[PDB]
């Protein structure tokens, strides 16, 4: 892979969930999310209701 | 007016928007005192996001 300023690195490392940066007033995504809780447990709780 | 050499002016690039701070109102205007970021980042929603 080729990473950003041209260097070249094997890594890969991905964004975290709840420090990425909005687009909603161009502040920065909670720590918790719905989303997080619903995947912290996904086993049961990615089945919601109804959705 | 507020100083032209001798004050902070501080430049919220998130709201966009330079702000000053001083120690008005009873009692004491004469015993300065420090005013915390806490309440100023409830009235700019910047200050909510970054530095």
């Amino acid at each position: 892979p080729y990473d950003e300023t041209g260097a070249q690195v094997t890594s890969v490392s991905s964004t975290p969930f709840g420090s990425l940066i909005d687009t909603s007033t161009g502040q920065q995504i909670l720590g918790t999310n719905p989303v997080l809780t619903s995947y912290n447990s996904y086993t049961t709780q990615a089945n919601t209701n109804m959705q | 007016r507020f100083p032209t050499s001798g004050y902070n002016a501080y430049y919220d690039s998130v709201d966009k928007v330079v702000f000053v701070v001083v120690s008005f109102l009873y009692p004491y205007t004469t015993t300065s005192v420090n005013i915390p970021l806490s309440y100023l980042s409830k009235y700019l929603p910047g200050l909510l996001t970054a530095q």
